[PDB]
């Protein structure tokens, strides 16, 4: 059932000749962009279209096209780690009252920890 | 005298007549660069 809603935009999204991008990281700004591939290869290219010349920043994964390299848009940073990904938890069940006794080793993790985050200008 | 005076007058007017050629060269050159450069290593010269 979702998916006809979506075949609708197949006549742009898919057989449009952009989002085929080569996916790779600029290695030298000359404000000009010396750009490394993933195969050892590198080209020199400048702005896009829509592309800002202050978003481009060094040291950034930057993705262009795959016939002739064009910048199009930018990336977020160090892609290659999955690992770091399944890390992050989310909502544990231990909370904050299941440590038993009112011992004060309780209120120094919190005035150092919490306190900072709630009430940063205390 | 006005045979020495003469040719120099009109040897800068041939040199500009030929300076509207070199610029449509100029041009071309501009049109033959294109942004990829890719890369290449020279090891010899």
């Amino acid at each position: 059932a979702p998916s006809h809603l979506w075949d609708i935009m197949g006549d742009r999204q898919r057989l449009g000749e952009e989002h085929p991008l080569q996916v790779a990281r600029c290695t030298k700004i000359i404000k000009k962009y010396v750009i490394n591939l993933k195969q050892i290869a590198k080209f020199v290219v400048g702005l896009g279209e829509r592309v800002s010349p202050t978003d481009i920043e060094e040291g950034m994964r930057v993705g262009v096209d795959r016939s002739k390299y064009n910048i199009e848009l930018p990336l977020p940073p160090r892609i290659d780690p999955s690992v770091t990904m399944m890390t992050v938890e989310e909502k544990p069940d231990v909370t904050y009252s299941d440590v038993g006794g009112c011992k004060d080793q309780i209120e120094k993790l919190r005035e150092v920890v919490e306190l900072p985050l709630l009430s940063p200008e205390r | 005298i006005r045979i020495f005076r003469s040719e120099l007058q009109r040897l800068s007017h041939e040199n500009n007549v030929m300076l509207e050629k070199i610029k449509d060269n100029k041009e071309k050159i501009k049109n033959n660069r294109q942004l990829p450069y890719l890369v290449a290593n020279v090891v010899e010269v």
